[PDB]
């Protein structure tokens, strides 16, 4: 079988805190 | 290498050590002869963390 993720597999690219900031 | 004691320099064996300091993004690790010295707060200060 195969299935569809929707919005899955997002990890914090590294340390360094951060707040409201649409960071790219 | 067939090393032999009667070899001119530049053919004698040299031992090598390569130190590589890495800092992926850890929170803290090894250091040097620091001092710790206490801290403060509310005063314009020159700091090193």
């Amino acid at each position: 079988a195969y299935t569809n993720s929707f919005t899955r597999g997002v990890y914090y690219p590294d340390k360094v805190f951060r707040s409201s900031v649409l960071h790219s | 290498y067939g090393f032999q004691p009667t070899n001119g320099v530049g053919y004698q064996p040299y031992r090598v050590v390569v130190l590589s300091f890495e800092l992926l993004h850890a929170p803290a690790t090894v250091c040097g002869p620091k001092k710790s010295t206490n801290l403060v707060k509310n005063k314009c200060v020159n700091f090193n963390f």
